[PDB]
């Protein structure tokens, strides 16, 4: 029961040790000896990239058939063409029923 | 910011960050009175559910059970 | 719930099954059935790139919703109208299948009563 | 962790480590402090019931049951304290731990900075080298012929010892080593 | 940033008031090398007890093997420093 | 040891706290219709959701 | 830093479900010898606490203050 | 194609007249240098071979074995200088002279038209290998391993000869385009049942095929380094070559006779797989995921279609590179601990943090990480076998699952976890061993960007 | 009184349930004491070594080579062809092969006889 | 061309810039992080406008 007289002194010693180790582990004033705007960020990193891809799919992706397809834009009734100019006729007499 | 360990103390608070969390809290609860207060619908229903013992058998071509 | 207690508890020949339905032909009760109006036609739905379930007889308020949200973009609280007719429109759809639904239940139930009835005055 | 084992554990051992445990699992069962003080002086009362039983057969048998019911009674998660072997960060920081002798690879421009910790090393080095061999002469000496019976080691009894083994215990990395 | 650095008389004072805080042992006498048996006439199972305690406020478990031989509060404030590596 | 007063913590769980509350809403009024809604429900049916979660 | 533990004197278990316990335990021929040591889980600001659905209603009166002075302007407003 | 041939064997007389101190630097430099000489056989043409002359040819699927061939005496060379330190200047030499008559003759056995002089050349390429492997292997059983790497393939490919020159007996040539041209039908005959035999376990031997692959946990554990290199990225490689080179003559007979070699194929490929989880020595396991990563290329070549011919082609480059990578990577902790037990060195990530990254690397390879050229070869091979049958695709399904596990497994054991307290040796990587990773594994990325490359005659 | 807890070879027997460690004898103290002293005579040669200040290298254990050498160079001297071993042997190594044969011959003879009588659906199937 | 394309292929493209800089004398200063997350929200405010593309 409890620790035997030599178990204890050779704690203390163990510990004395110890503490002295962690004690020289540590770094004086002078321990690490080194040997001898605005906006920058935001064109670096974003209008820099959006011109090379924008100039590489503008003039080179595009330049191959069906490289870029776009879903076909919506068309309802009452629309008007940019194309052709052509009026799509409306939504045929509702029930009206309101 | 600088506030230091109590020991079994209520910790020390500041005032920003308790303004701040009753803001948000209350700002739920006005969010939620709001839309309830104008998009009930969206919980209560729009529309009523009809019940078919309500429909006569004229309005479903039902025969007399004689033909 | 009550009519799927009524089928798997009670007699299930007596309601109707959803799969096999209607098995009664349009004309056996009623006198003169006018068919059912379609207002926005194939090149309009098409035009517009519906979902082939959204392709419904309520097309065409579906159509004018889409409109005026494309229409008035920032303002995403403007298509309330238009919404609630699309809303509408697809109730009282539903409220017309339900329609379909007893109109089945009740001539299934009268016409195996009729039958069995038919039947009660053949013992002797 | 830091003591030699024995042999075995005695029948005080056996029921101290038996209550400690029962104890611990009981507070994993009642969360709250008050409950927890509460049936934790009722399992103090039962365990103390048979505190001077001199029938060592009996005493057995009754520390057995005892383990009966507690693997019973266990709770199926109990609760761990964070860097114990079961814990959420028993192991975390093992991967910063880096012994020393590395030190001994660094290059000299590595070395150029940090130049007391370097003649502090140099000191400790030097004091490693000049009493091995009288920890090596003392654990000889002290030691029976047939080997050592237990794993216990013995303190330094002169003066300018250092207590047997002492370098890797006293070198030991950090708990936080980074 | 985290946990402040413990040191030796913190480590102490807490020891020394978890031991005041328990009715079995009084304030007055209770010193920082009392023996828990010989001084406070303290039974084994009551031992296990102050242990535990120690755990909870501290936050760490002490093995039981490690455990049984604590006696003293100053055993117990030097098994912590070695544990947590206190060296002032 | 409690401690929530850095910036850093509180902005970011603040960022994810105005989702939390106005995310549905915005989302769900910007997106195409993509389906039919039920717009005929029993009303025991419609409040099951909240009933449930409730009990 | 440079701070001090509070006065072990003070932790008391009166007033406080540590009370119940020892009248419980008192009852049964027992005695609990570390219910100080919890007392300050109950003292201070930890005296009191709220329940679930008053933390849930955590802010719901100022929210509802805001929510119906915004009605009841707009409702007058609206009336152009 | 001498223009290759000549250089390759002028490394002989530089490296016979070269200073005590200066062998390596010319046999590296000179070796890179036909390195980048070979690179020029990668421009191949979509319908015909490059016809060098009546003796040599060159085709999509040896110009990148050549390549990889070329590319790998210099990496062999920068492994072998830190072993054969102590080693006298004559013996250095008479190494360097094994790897060099190595790669002459794996060259000429890639670019050869005549399927004899094939079979010369590729049995030569037996003889600076077993020197190698018993001459220069560091335990004592390094002797049993070169007799079992000498007689499984002789007692395999002694048949083959007697096939050769029984079919130039009846069909007038063994050049390989007449042969292609002319080709007719096996009949279903016991006499075209042994011929189809005798043309097919000489290169089954060497892939090995499943059954007969004890030879290779021995020859390549007990191997030195640049040994064990070159019989992982090239030496087994010969045997696809070979099988696909010789399958034309084959048909209509390989659609039966093929039965029982696939499935022992696909039943090998899980049980190799699962030998690597139970795996005591590091070097035996990286030598048995080759056997699991061969048996894939035997089922590729066997059901005989252009997506299984060009992932095998795909997934015998990938191997050649990622094997002697981890051969390479598992010799840096070897010379540190002096034992090839996986478990005695651990922890190794905390003591030398940048050979874990490349051990990480190496690991993803082998188990096939998208988009590398492993993952390119084994999904084409699985894509064809599951229209071979769709079954297979269980087979193949368990074979990933059980390569990545014994992947990673390799490396938390050897990397993570804590490292053995006692070992104190461990110096830091080298600029020779870091570079040597770096030279296996760039080249192995920059594959991705153009895998038309490695995809062989039927792209 | 309680439900009683079984071990299992992947769940095995708690110590605090096994009845050895209540049923103590002289001798079995004894073998513990001798346990004991074994395992000290090694922790202390391992000591000895490991603080060793002028030894630079691995730390060669016998007992990890004496596990790699059974369990890789002593196998087959150990071997004796036995009715279990060649039971064994022959179905784990025979068994599977057969089994995945008869698998893939009956699936392919069925698509053959399909593809035989144009009833596959093999539409846009290019690529092989 | 419509800024659509450009846009949704940027915002991708630029998370990748940190790691190409991750050997430069960025990635052993204690800015790194910042750096990190100041580049997640310019993308995140970059890929709201095809969001908003869509919406429309
Ligand atoms: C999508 C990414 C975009 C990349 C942009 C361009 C980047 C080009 C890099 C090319 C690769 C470099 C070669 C690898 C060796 C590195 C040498 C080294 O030691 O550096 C130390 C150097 C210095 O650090 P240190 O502090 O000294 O390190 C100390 C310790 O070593 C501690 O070191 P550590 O812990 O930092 O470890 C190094 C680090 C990084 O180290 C590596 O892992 C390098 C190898 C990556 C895995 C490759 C093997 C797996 C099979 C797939 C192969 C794909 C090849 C693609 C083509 C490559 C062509 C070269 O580890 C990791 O980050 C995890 C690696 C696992 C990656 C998981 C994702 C795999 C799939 C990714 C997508 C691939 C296709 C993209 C396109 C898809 C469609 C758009 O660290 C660096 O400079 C960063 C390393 C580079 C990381 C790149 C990770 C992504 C690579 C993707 C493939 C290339 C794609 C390029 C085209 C655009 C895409
Ligand atoms: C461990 C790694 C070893 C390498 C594995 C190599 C595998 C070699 C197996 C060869 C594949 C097939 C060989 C011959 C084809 C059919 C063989 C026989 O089983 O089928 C029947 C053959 O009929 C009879 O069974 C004769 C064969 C019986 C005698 C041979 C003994 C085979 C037992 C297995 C020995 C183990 C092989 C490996 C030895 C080490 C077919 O019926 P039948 O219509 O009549 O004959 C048609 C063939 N014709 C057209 C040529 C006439
Ligand atoms: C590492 C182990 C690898 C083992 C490889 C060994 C198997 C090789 C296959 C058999 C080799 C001999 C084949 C002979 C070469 C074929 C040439 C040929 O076509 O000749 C045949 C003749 O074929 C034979 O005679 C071969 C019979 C076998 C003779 C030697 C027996 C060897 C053992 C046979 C079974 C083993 C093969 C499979 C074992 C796989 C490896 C375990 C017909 O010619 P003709 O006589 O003119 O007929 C037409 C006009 N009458
Ligand atoms: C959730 C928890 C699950 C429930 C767990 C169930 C456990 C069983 C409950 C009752 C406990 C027992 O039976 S009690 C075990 C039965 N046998 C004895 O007690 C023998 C006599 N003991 C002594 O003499 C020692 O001195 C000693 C008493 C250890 C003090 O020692 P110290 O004073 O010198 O430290």
């Amino acid at each position: 029961s409890g620790y035997t007289p030599d178990e204890k002194l050779r704690l203390q010693q163990l510990r004395e040790l110890r503490r002295r180790w962690l004690k020289d582990q540590e770094l004086s004033p002078r321990e690490p000896v080194l040997p001898p705007r605005h906006s920058i960020f935001a064109v670096t990193h974003v209008l820099i990239p959006v011109w090379i891809i924008h100039y590489y799919l503008k003039y080179h992706v595009t330049a191959k058939p069906y490289t870029v397809v776009e879903r076909k834009p919506r068309i309802f009734p009452g629309d008007t063409i940019l194309e052709t100019g052509e009026v799509i006729p409306l939504m045929k007499e509702f029930p009206d029923q309101h | 910011v600088h506030i230091e360990p109590r020991y079994r103390q209520f910790p020390q608070l500041t005032r920003s960050q308790l303004i701040q969390a009753e803001f948000f809290s209350a700002t739920m609860w006005f969010w939620i009175l709001w839309r309830f207060w104008h998009d009930s619908d969206a919980v209560l229903g729009h529309f009523p559910y009809p019940d078919p013992s309500q429909w006569t058998d004229e309005e479903l071509g039902i025969l007399p059970d004689d033909e | 719930g009550a009519h799927l207690a009524r089928r798997y508890l009670g007699d299930a020949s007596k309601e109707p099954d959803p799969l096999r339905m209607p098995t009664f032909p349009p004309d056996y009760g009623f006198p003169e059935r006018k068919e059912r109006e379609m207002v926005a036609t194939q090149q309009e739905m098409n035009d517009a790139q519906l979902m082939l379930q959204q392709r419904d007889y309520c097309a065409h308020y579906l159509i004018q919703l889409l409109k005026c949200k494309r229409d008035s973009f920032p303002n995403f609280l403007a298509c309330k109208h238009e919404q609630h007719d699309w809303d509408y429109c697809e109730h009282l759809d539903y409220v017309k299948r339900m329609k379909e639904f007893e109109r089945e239940r009740r001539l299934l139930q009268r016409k195996k009563r009729r039958e069995q009835r038919e039947a009660e005055m053949a013992r002797g | 962790a830091f003591s030699a084992p024995a042999a075995y554990l005695t029948h005080q051992q056996k029921v101290l480590r038996l209550y400690k445990r029962a104890l611990r699992h009981l507070e994993s069962w009642c969360v709250h402090r008050d409950k927890y003080r509460y049936f934790a002086c009722l399992m103090r009362a039962r365990f103390d019931e048979h505190k001077n039983e001199k029938d060592m057969v009996k005493a057995t048998q009754l520390l057995r049951q005892a383990e009966e019911e507690f693997w019973y009674g266990q709770h199926p998660q109990p609760y761990i304290f964070p860097e114990s072997p079961g814990g959420t960060s028993y192991e975390r920081y093992e991967c910063y731990k880096v012994p020393e002798w590395c030190l001994d690879d660094w290059h000299p421009s590595e070395k150029a900075m940090y130049p007391d910790y370097f003649a502090k090393r140099e000191q400790w080095k030097r004091l490693r080298r000049e009493s091995w061999e009288r920890e090596v002469k003392q654990l000889q000496e002290e030691t029976p012929p047939g080997g050592p019976r237990t794993e216990a080691l013995p303190p330094a009894r002169k003066e300018g010892d250092l207590p047997p083994l002492w370098w890797h215990i006293v070198t030991r990395p950090r708990e936080r080593p980074m | 940033s985290d946990a402040p650095p413990l040191t030796l008389e913190a480590i102490k004072d807490r020891v020394l008031y978890v031991l005041k805080l328990y009715d079995k042992i009084d304030p007055e006498k209770l010193s920082v090398n009392s023996h828990f048996m010989k001084d406070l006439g303290l039974d084994s199972l009551d031992q296990v007890e102050i242990i535990m305690a120690m755990e909870d406020e501290f936050g760490f478990e002490i093995p039981d093997i490690d455990a049984e031989k604590l006696m003293c509060p100053q055993e117990i404030v030097d098994y912590i420093a070695d544990k947590k590596d206190v060296y002032e | 040891l409690i401690n929530e007063n850095n910036p850093l913590l509180i902005n970011s769980i603040k960022r994810l706290l105005i989702g939390s509350i106005f995310a549905g809403f915005i989302i769900s009024n910007n997106i195409p219709p993509m389906t039919v809604p039920n717009t005929t429900m029993p009303l025991y049916m419609k409040m099951t959701a909240l009933i449930v979660t409730i009990m | 830093s440079k701070m001090e533990l509070p006065d072990y004197k003070q932790w008391k278990i009166e007033g406080t479900p540590l009370e119940t316990v020892q009248e419980k335990l008192a009852a049964r021929g027992l005695r609990d010898p570390w219910g100080r040591n919890e007392a300050w889980r109950y003292s201070g600001g930890f005296a009191n606490n709220v329940s679930f659905v008053g933390a849930l209603l955590k802010g719901f009166k100022w929210g509802f203050a805001a929510f119906v002075v915004a009605v009841g302007a707009e409702y007058y407003l609206e009336s152009q | 194609m001498l223009k290759i041939i000549i250089p390759t064997t002028m490394l002989l007389p530089m490296t016979w007249m070269s200073k005590h101190n200066m062998i390596w630097i010319n046999a590296t430099v000179h070796s890179l240098l036909i390195s980048l000489i070979s690179l020029s056989l990668l421009n191949q043409l979509g319908e015909n071979s490059l016809n060098f002359s009546l003796t040599f040819f060159s085709d999509s699927l040896s110009a990148p074995l050549l390549v990889l061939t070329t590319w790998l005496l210099p990496l062999m060379l920068m492994a072998s200088q830190s072993h054969l330190s102590k080693e006298t200047t004559t013996r250095k030499k008479l190494y360097i002279t094994m790897l060099i008559l190595l790669q002459l003759f794996l060259i000429m056995t890639f670019t050869a038209t005549e399927l004899i002089l094939f079979y010369i050349l590729f049995e030569a390429t037996l003889v600076p290998t077993l020197i190698i492997i018993t001459r220069w292997g560091n335990q004592t059983e390094r002797l049993n391993a070169g007799l079992y790497f000498l007689f499984y393939t002789l007692a395999g490919s002694l048949p083959l000869l007697v096939a050769l020159v029984y079919i130039q007996n009846t069909t007038g040539s063994l050049n390989f385009l007449i042969i292609h041209y002319w080709s007719h039908p096996l009949s279903n005959s016991w006499s075209n049942i042994f011929m189809w035999l005798a043309c097919i376990m000489a290169f089954m031997v060497k892939m090995p095929l499943y059954g007969l692959h004890l030879w290779l946990p021995k020859a390549h554990v007990e191997a030195p380094i640049a040994g064990s290199m070159v019989l992982a990225a090239v030496l087994l490689k010969l045997g696809g070559y070979g099988m696909m080179r010789i399958t034309t003559i084959l048909n209509p007979l390989t659609n039966y006779m093929a039965y029982p070699f696939l499935m022992l194929s696909m039943w090998g490929m899980i049980m190799t797989s699962s030998i690597c989880l139970r795996q005591t020595d590091l070097k035996s396991l990286i030598a048995y995921s080759s056997v699991s990563h061969m048996a894939l290329v035997i089922v590729a070549i066997m059901i005989q279609t252009p997506w299984s011919f060009m992932g095998a082609t795909a997934l015998m480059i990938a191997h050649g590179l990622t094997s002697s990578m981890l051969f390479c990577l598992a010799n840096t902790n070897y010379e540190r601990v002096h034992s090839r037990t996986m478990i005695l060195a651990r922890g190794l990530q905390t003591l030398l943090p940048l050979m874990a990254t490349w051990w990480l690397v190496a690991s993803l390879t082998n188990l096939a990480l998208p988009p590398s050229i492993n993952l390119i070869g084994e999904l084409f091979i699985i894509t064809a076998s599951f229209s071979w049958s769709n079954i297979t695709i269980i087979l193949m399904g368990m074979n990933m699952m059980i390569t990545a596990l014994y992947s990673l497994y390799m490396l938390i054991t050897t990397q993570r976890g804590k490292y053995t307290h006692h070992i104190n040796n461990i110096k830091p990587s080298f600029t020779r061993e870091n570079a040597l990773m770096a030279l296996h594994i760039l080249p192995l990325l920059l594959l991705t960007l153009n895998p038309k490359m490695i995809l062989g005659p039927l792209y | 009184s309680f439900p009683k807890y079984k071990p299992s070879r992947l769940a095995t027997l708690p110590a605090t349930l096994d009845p050895a460690e209540y049923d103590i004898s002289p001798e079995t103290r004894k073998a513990q004491a001798e346990r004991l002293a074994i395992r000290s005579r090694l922790k202390r040669e391992y000591l000895l070594q490991y603080n060793d200040p002028n030894r630079l290298g691995v730390i060669e254990d016998p007992a990890l080579i004496r596990w790699t050498y059974a369990r890789s160079a002593n196998i087959y001297p150990n071997f004796r062809p036995t009715p279990k071993t060649s039971l064994l042997g022959a179905l784990f190594g025979i068994g599977p092969l057969f089994f995945w044969y008869y698998v893939f011959k009956t699936d392919r003879d069925k698509k053959e006889k399909l593809i035989q009588e144009g009833k596959l659906d093999q539409t846009f199937n290019i690529s092989y | 061309m419509n800024p659509f394309a450009s846009l949704t292929l940027t915002t991708l493209t630029i998370l990748t810039i940190p790691i190409m800089m991750s050997n430069s004398n960025i990635y052993k200063t204690n800015l790194y992080p910042n750096y990190v997350k100041t580049t997640v929200s310019y993308a995140f405010t970059l890929s709201l406008v095809p969001l908003l593309m869509f919406m429309h």
